């Protein structure tokens, strides 16, 4: 068809003209590293955890949203993606607060994973970090943004999904916070999913709250009664 | 103490004829030793 | 030197379950969901067959968590569906199959959130 | 590189087989070992006098278990549930919720000290110091049911040895 | 001919005997199953590290170092030079702990049962060593798959040197009790003879294949940690009986004071475990202070290290024999399978056969000079 | 087709024939059994555990199982000749310790969910 | 802080406490409830609140290594004080 | 002439240039049943014609230990006899015959 | 040890040994149970710059196992698994026991 | 400030060790 | 490669798999695979028939001798169709080597019992038919080694529960020790410890 041919790894793959290049590494079996990017929201290409190495091409580019070309070769476990990666994990621990056993996310934490398997195991940041003070959204959803990473997953679900404009970012450079700028609540019939889509235990579920660590926790498929969405 | 014995034998204990509530004369066992001179008396350290 | 015979495989009664832990239980064949608390996938590759859940109660004791079926931490990791349904067959489970959920391709696009004329305008980014 | 055990040749000149035949008929080897005997006799013996005197141990040793707590007075363990996660044996159970003032609490801790194997991977996976393995070994029991501790006992447990738990600790802590 | 049935380590053991002669002989096994392996694919590596220590309890740390060498060996790591010194040197000091239990309870069941107490004050200033190392007398679980847990306390060596400078005159009184005395002579020697050939074919390793004569040791032939630096003999008995054994193991303890000698001199410094925080746990303070290490403190400790897959089998000149581990692993972060190999279990398979044509006796001696300890046995 | 290898039949008769020698054996055993391991139960019980035994596995259709089934019935029946099984052993056979349970629907209903 | 139940037994720092007509309370009958007297929630409630003139204050529960993971704690919000997630301690910038 | 080779139940030979020369004879005639293409064939072929080179341009015993690199003549005697059995075994066996099937589509696959 | 010079010299001759040098019984020759604190080393790693984790990465370097005479798809010397193992010596410390 | 101090052999090292067996021959033919 | 990371020896690679070459040509009816792991491990995966002839041509031959059976166990992978994996290593002394046998089979198939090659065999053949089920023929005397006395099922199989069927106490009604079905005061705790985001991209599956 309109088909065009990428390689991944010098392996050849027949994707659709528009596909970015972390879904062609996603069609070869490779989850590419990402933080701010969720399949069901907008792209944002802010994290830059995507950054992955094209061959012959001087720059990484962020295979979140950067459309894939005919010809190319995605080197997705070259030197310079995962320098790219151990960077970019370097700077998004930097200010990160040392809260992995009291946070609620501490077995489940997408930061703690990708930090294990694509960053650096030790540190050389010898400042101190900075601390943001928490907000009130409601009954809810706990929030505790000392532990934001400013992915604004959170601000695209409420803006695009639930159709409420609430959330939103105050402040310029590292002074910048997720939040509603007043004392406000954010009411909607779909306002505890940004607690799953939030990769980071800044925003945690309320009535949850340090009863249980989720290796302990035993999983059954099920359906839902409370209306006849099922 | 002693130190002119051999390890192990260069420190004692003479317990008390009266703990909390029992006659200890003869009853005498080696939890009726507090921590800090437990801790003195089994030679983790060398001050009493 | 070969018999040659045509029968179904049926081991039950050399792997040595009780009687009632055979023809009482429910396998479920599935690929397991992905969590919803992370977005990786390698959880999401093998089939799994697990049984039942039966009662848990409450020991009167230190009102820790009593079982009574053997079966209740049994998780068995097979690579294909029809491998798994073939040992449930052959050890005598009864089984119930779900078929595996992919996530549909997606079309993303950046500069669609920059549009002219149509909602997909982000009001902030 | 080998050496050989038991391959010596016994000296066949007339010396030798007298001195072979001397020592079968006049035992000479087992007067020897009883010469051993009697020598060990006459040397001071290396026992002690429990329970009067203690054998001698180590800051690192491993004991009853104990739950300590800051210099103000609260409890160090925020249920993290590492201690639980680690435990080889499966002998820590753990329920917690927030407290009263919203602060990350137990409301259960159970340690049965009947499967523990004493291994100490629970006081070097919490990152609070919280879970320690005490000095204490002196704590045998006549019923099965007083080795399950819960909270309260193990809290005793912390309080009544903090003293000699926080001296050890000082001493062991920089090899850590 | 009749059966005899002697039940209740713990054996069970049924003969047919003609007379006095020991016509079959068949130990019936499994007394101290728990089913080791099978609990093992449960844990994870870490979490597994302490079943070896009650694998072979006599040789505790010989079987925390066969289990490290085979998980380091699937990780592509190696430990420090610190690491594997300390590791050669307690590996020699639990040899000297299970020679000594060996030779001394096989004299007390032969009947001697003084060097028994002679040699346990030594065996408790070991366990004095090991105690102050790790907290724990016997179960230390102190050797890990990155090194060793902690580094050694500062009076540690001063001690280490001081009892080995006069263990050999130890060994030299038990020699003096039993090496010469011809009631032990007449117990020991032409019992359990072996031929090389089926020593080879029956499994046999250990003192078992050099009583016969054959020359073989693993710490010269395939040295694993820092033995190929370390020089040492290896005695080689003559005849394949029980006094060749005794010999053997004797001169063994003697060349493990050697040797421990040699590592007390040749202690180098440095750290202690691998600096791969993604293998071995970080620092305390690094853990407090650092988002990254207490990341890795976390993970460790919770899920544990992923071991990439593949299947090896390690092996290791442990004092009983050959001690082997076939460790199979799937990319996860615990064992898909591990199968212990313990030289007790074909030694006491080539029981029956060197227990031919022998006086009832003599089934104690050769149980004795077998060394078998049934937790390795069974599992 | 479906060609498998053979273990000790080449079809269902000689499977047959060993479930057959097994049976003798076992009842030809019985009486010794009961006398030499001081069993409370008759010579009577005993048959008849042996034929219930015998019985459970009367379905099977397949050669190679049963004479698996044959060499672990001539391996129990080696263990009780030579008396390695003890009293508690051979009495299992018996689940004398264990309270009914019930198989119509109204009483399970009443004791718990399990079906 | 321990109470007292209507029934006579203590009240745990959890809360704990059989109810008139539960049958457990036998396992105490010629024996002791273990029961900690000492309560953390009252013992930290009577800690003062600390007064640092910087908006960003950082606590790792003292003695450095010995205590837990370093934290750092803003201090802008006048109506409260900021509470260690792991120590429990308080402070506040000095407000007037 | 030695005595006590050292491994026990393994005796001394005396003159075992001879015993040597019959045993490797032995050999190559049973392997001059085996088909020429076969690779067991020529390869024991050459391995014994080695052996037999060397037993006979060589006098002394020790330098023929030596020489053959297996030491003990009388274990080279040994292995010599369990050559020749292996070849009248491998005679009956003929495993130079391809292979008899190839096994399931996913039996050597690791992990799962 | 506190024994009377006769009772040692009754020992001596009745072992054979002179006892008094090597003592069973451990001594003010032992360490003290109270040290000075170590300082305990770091590792290797420890560096601020030219310490990325991708060159000091052991496990990512494990390969599968490299596959030979797949049955699925010359002079010829015969070889050996290893060289043949050289003869041990004989021990110049002491031979013979 | 202050340097590396850990469990080490003293310099030059530890005095030597016996090991080779010591059984003394009383003496009387 | 700095000092964290095992060192390699491409030598001993080279010898081991010149030697299955040559264990490759030599016993073209048997042998199925060959392989040398990077750790220098050289394993051959074989025909269950060739079970005899691999085993005691690695023994005999001038070339292998591997006159020592170090181990013998088996595998269980209930997603194969074959699903016991039996496993020898064997040691060479003269050229201080070690080998890998593999071979496959399935609950019903019977293997070849080897205590005619290696006396060693005998009770770990016994030890796998206790734990796994696996039938050996011509073995000299087959039965259980571990497992207590009239215990019914093989423990050792995936499938088998961990705290099995069974449990025993002392009744004193019938004054001896009775077995009765398992009931457990706490419940062993299942943990999900796996995470998604996998570890090593050298061993990623094609997605089929
Ligand atoms: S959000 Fe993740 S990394 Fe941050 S403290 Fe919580 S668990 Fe740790
Ligand atoms: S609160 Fe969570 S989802 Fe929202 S921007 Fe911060 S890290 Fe992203
Ligand atoms: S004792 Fe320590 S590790 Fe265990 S739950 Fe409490 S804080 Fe966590
Ligand atoms: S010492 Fe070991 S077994 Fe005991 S509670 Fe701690 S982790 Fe568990
Ligand atoms: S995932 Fe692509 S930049 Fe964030
Ligand atoms: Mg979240
Ligand atoms: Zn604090």
């Amino acid at each position: 068809s309109n088909l065009i041919e990428v390689f991944v790894d010098g392996q050849s793959v027949m994707v659709e003209p528009g596909t970015t290049v972390l879904q062609a590494c996603e069609k070869v079996g490779m989850q590419i590293p990402r933080f701010c990017y969720h399949e069901r929201l907008s792209v944002a290409g802010n994290c830059r955890m995507c950054l992955v190495e094209i061959e012959k091409a001087p720059k990484v580019v962020a295979a979140c949203a950067m459309p894939v070309m005919k010809g190319w070769n995605i080197l997705t476990n070259s030197e310079k993606s995962k320098k790219a990666r151990e960077g970019v994990m370097e700077f998004l621990l930097a200010n990160h607060p040392l809260d992995c056993p009291i946070c609620d996310q501490g077995g489940e934490c997408d930061l703690q994973d990708q930090s294990m398997m694509f960053g650096s195991d030790r540190s050389r940041f010898l400042e101190g970090k900075r601390a943001v003070e928490d907000k009130n959204i409601g009954p809810l959803v706990k929030t505790i943004m000392t532990r934001c990473i400013q992915c604004t997953r959170c601000i695209r679900f409420a803006s695009e999904i639930a159709g409420v404009d609430d959330l939103g970012t105050t402040g310029r450079g590292n002074d910048m916070q997720v939040g509603t700028y007043i004392e406000k609540m954010f009411m909607s019939e779909l306002s505890g999913n940004i607690i799953d889509i939030c990769p980071v235990g800044a925003l945690t579920s309320k009535p949850y709250a340090f009863t249980a660590r989720p290796w302990e926790t035993r999983k059954t498929e099920s359906i839902d009664v409370m209306d006849a969405v099922g | 103490e002693d130190n002119k014995q051999f390890f192990g034998r260069h420190r004692w204990v003479i317990y008390t004829t009266e703990m909390n509530g029992r006659d200890t004369f003869w009853d005498v066992d080696g939890s009726m030793v507090p921590p800090e001179w437990h801790r003195w008396l089994h030679c983790m350290t060398d001050d009493p | 030197q070969l018999i040659a015979v045509d029968e179904k495989l049926d081991i039950t009664t050399l792997t040595g379950v009780p009687e009632e832990h055979i023809k009482t239980r429910k396998v479920r064949i599935f690929v397991p969901a992905r969590n919803n608390m992370q977005s990786g996938v390698n959880n999401t590759k093998k089939w799994k067959m697990e049984f039942d859940t039966r009662e848990r109660w409450e020991n009167p004791l230190m009102g820790w968590s009593s079982t009574a079926d053997p079966l209740s931490n049994l998780v068995l990791t097979f690579s294909t569906k029809e491998d798994a349904v073939a040992f449930a067959e052959k050890n005598g489970w009864s089984f119930d199959v779900e078929e595996r959920k992919v996530p549909k391709p997606k079309s993303k696009s950046y500069g669609a959130n920059f549009s002219w004329n149509k909602r997909t305008r982000v009001s902030t980014k | 590189t080998y050496k050989f055990v038991n391959m010596r040749e016994p000296s066949m000149d007339m010396k030798s087989v007298t001195d072979r035949a001397a020592q079968t008929l006049l035992w000479t080897e087992l007067v020897r070992g009883l010469g051993m005997t009697l020598s060990y006799l006459f040397r001071e013996p290396a026992t002690i006098n429990y329970p009067f005197e203690k054998g001698p141990l180590s800051p690192r040793f491993r004991g009853e278990h104990a739950l300590r707590r800051y210099p103000s007075g609260e409890e160090r363990c925020i249920a993290c549930k590492l201690c639980e996660a680690v435990c080889p044996a499966q002998a820590i159970t753990i329920e917690a919720e927030p407290r009263a003032d919203g602060s990350r609490r137990t409301t259960r801790y159970d340690i049965d000290m009947t499967k523990c194997i004493y291994c100490g991977f629970c006081q070097e996976a919490c990152p609070v110091d919280a879970i320690v393995e005490g000095p204490n070994f002196e704590f045998s029991t006549e019923t099965h049911e007083e080795l399950l501790y819960n909270k309260e006992k193990l809290l005793n447990n912390g309080d009544k040895w903090e003293a000699e738990i926080a001296a050890n600790i000082q001493a062991d802590y920089l090899y850590r | 001919n009749l059966t005899l049935n002697f039940g209740p380590g713990v054996l069970r053991l049924v003969m047919e005997l003609s007379g006095e002669m020991v016509r079959k002989c068949d130990p019936h096994i499994g007394l101290l199953h728990r089913g080791t392996e099978k609990l093992i694919e449960y844990k994870t590596y870490l979490q597994a590290l302490p079943y070896f220590d009650r694998l072979d309890y006599v040789s505790m740390m010989c079987n925390e170092q066969a289990y490290s060498l085979a998980v380091e060996k699937l990780l592509n790591i190696q430990p420090p030079p610190r690491a594997q010194w300390i590791r050669v040197l307690f590996g020699e000091i639990t040899r000297l702990l299970n020679h000594i239990m060996a030779v001394t309870t096989h004299a007390l069941d032969i009947g001697a049962m003084t060097p028994f107490f002679w040699m346990f004050e030594e065996r408790e200033k070991m366990f004095e060593f090991y105690e102050r190392v790790s907290g724990a007398r016997m179960h230390a679980a102190y050797i890990r798959p990155g090194g060793v847990h902690q580094d050694l306390p500062l009076g540690l060596l001063d001690d280490i040197y001081e009892f080995s400078k006069n263990f050999s005159f130890r060994i030299d009184e038990l020699e003096e009790m039993l090496t010469n005395n011809r009631i032990w002579r007449n117990r020991t020697v032409d019992i359990g003879v072996v031929t090389a050939e089926d020593a080879l074919n029956y499994g046999f390793s250990g003192v078992m294949l050099r009583g016969s004569g054959i020359q073989w040791d693993l710490r010269k032939t395939q040295p694993y940690d820092v033995y190929d630096q370390v020089e040492f003999d290896v005695p080689i008995g003559s005849r394949g009986d029980c006094y060749d054994r005794y010999l053997c193991r004797v001169e063994e303890m003697r060349q493990s004071l050697r040797i421990i000698s040699q590592c007390l001199n040749k202690m180098p410094p440095g750290e202690i475990k691998v600096d791969d925080a993604k293998v071995s746990p970080p620092k305390r303070a690094e853990m407090k202070t650092s988002m990254e290490s207490l990341i890795h403190h976390f993970k460790l400790y919770t899920e544990g290290y992923q071991v990439p897959p593949g299947a090896t089998y390690t092996a290791i000149e442990a004092p009983k024999g050959e001690f082997g581990v076939y460790l199979v692993s799937d990319g996860s972060s615990r064992p898909y399978r591990c199968k212990i190999k313990a030289p007790g279990f074909a030694h006491l398979a080539g029981l029956d056969k060197m227990s031919k044509g022998h006086m009832l006796a003599d089934v104690v001696a050769i149980i004795g000079t077998q060394d078998i300890v049934f937790g390795e046995v069974d599992r | 087709g479906t060609s498998v290898k053979p273990i000790f039949s080449r079809d269902m008769n000689e499977a047959k024939r060993r479930v057959r020698e097994l049976y003798r054996a076992w009842y030809r055993e019985v009486p010794n059994t009961v006398h030499l391991f001081q069993l409370d139960i008759s010579v009577k019980q005993g048959r008849d555990k042996v034929r219930e035994m015998f019985m459970k596995n009367a379905h099977v259709t397949d050669p190679r199982v049963v004479d698996l089934l044959v060499i672990k019935g001539k391996m129990e029946l080696e263990e009780t000749i030579n008396v390695w099984k003890q009293r508690t052993h051979i009495m299992r056979f018996f689940h004398e310790t264990e309270a009914p349970r019930p198989t119509d629907f109204l009483s399970k209903f009443y004791v718990g969910h399990d079906p | 802080g321990v109470r007292t139940s209507p029934t006579g037994e203590k009240v745990t720092h959890t809360g704990q406490a059989y109810d008139d007509g539960d049958y457990r309370r036998v396992r105490f009958s010629d024996r002791q409830k273990e029961v900690n007297e000492n309560f953390a929630i009252d013992l930290i409630a009577e800690q003062p609140v600390s007064e640092v003139g910087s908006r960003v204050i950082s606590c790792d529960g003292g003695g450095g290594a010995l205590g837990h993971p370093r934290v750092y704690i803003n201090l802008d919000k006048e109506t409260k004080t900021g509470t260690c997630g792991y120590c429990g301690l308080q402070f506040r910038q000095p407000h007037h | 002439l030695k005595k006590t080779t050292g491994l026990v139940g393994l005796a001394v030979c005396e003159t075992p240039h001879e015993r040597l020369k019959i045993l490797y004879t032995k050999i190559l005639d049973v392997l001059g049943q085996i088909p020429k293409n076969a690779a067991y064939r020529k390869y024991t072929e050459q391995i014994t014609n080695e052996k037999l080179g060397m037993v006979k341009a060589e006098p002394d015993v020790k330098k023929l230990e030596e020489q053959l690199q297996g030491g003990q003549i009388e274990e080279v005697i040994l292995q010599a006899e369990n050559e020749l059995s292996l070849a009248r075994k491998m005679l009956r066996w003929k495993p130079w015959e391809p292979l008899v099937e190839e096994p399931p589509a996913n039996q050597w696959k690791w992990p799962i | 040890a506190s024994a009377t010079r006769v009772i040692q010299l009754l020992r001596n001759w009745a072992s054979g040994r002179d006892l008094q040098a090597k003592l069973q019984l451990r001594y003010q020759e032992i360490s003290k149970r109270t040290q000075p604190p170590p300082k305990l080393p770091v590792g290797p790693s420890h560096k601020l710059s030219n310490n990325y984790y991708c060159t000091r990465d052991g496990r990512r370097e494990a390969m599968p196992p490299s596959i030979v005479m797949s049955s699925q798809k010359t002079e010829k010397k015969a070889v050996t698994p290893a060289p043949p193992i050289k003869r041990w010596e004989l021990s110049k410390d002491q031979p013979y026991l | 400030a202050s340097k590396v101090k850990q469990d080490m052999p003293p310099p030059g090292g530890y005095g030597p060790i016996d090991y080779k067996r010591n059984l003394p021959r009383r003496g009387l033919s | 490669t700095r000092p964290t990371i095992r060192p390699r020896n491409d030598v001993v690679h080279k010898q081991l798999s010149a030697f299955g070459q040559y264990v490759a040509e030599i016993l073209p009816k048997y042998v199925q695979q060959v392989q040398v792991s990077c750790f220098n491990e050289l394993e051959i995966f074989i025909h269950p028939d060739g079970v005899i002839p691999v085993l005691t041509f690695l023994r005999d031959h001038t070339n292998a001798q591997f006159k020592s059976l170090a181990d013998l166990t088996a595998v269980d992978v209930p997603t194969r169709q074959n699903r016991f994996e039996i496993v020898y290593n064997l040691l060479s002394l003269r050229f201080n080597s070690r080998i890998r046998v593999k071979t496959y089979t399935d609950e019903l198939t019977p293997i070849e019992s080897s205590v005619t090659v290696y006396k060693a065999a005998n009770w770990y053949e016994r030890e796998i038919w206790d734990m796994f089920g696996v039938f050996f023929a011509n073995h000299p005397d087959l039965r259980r080694i571990l497992t207590d006395y009239g215990f019914e099922g093989h423990p050792f199989r995936k499938d088998f529960p961990l705290s099995g069927y069974v449990e025993l106490r002392y009744d004193d009604e019938v004054k001896r020790v009775v077995a009765e079905p398992v009931e457990l005061a706490q419940e062993f705790r299942k943990f999900d410890l796996n995470s998604p985001w996998e570890a090593f991209p050298a061993y990623r599956q094609p997605p089929e």
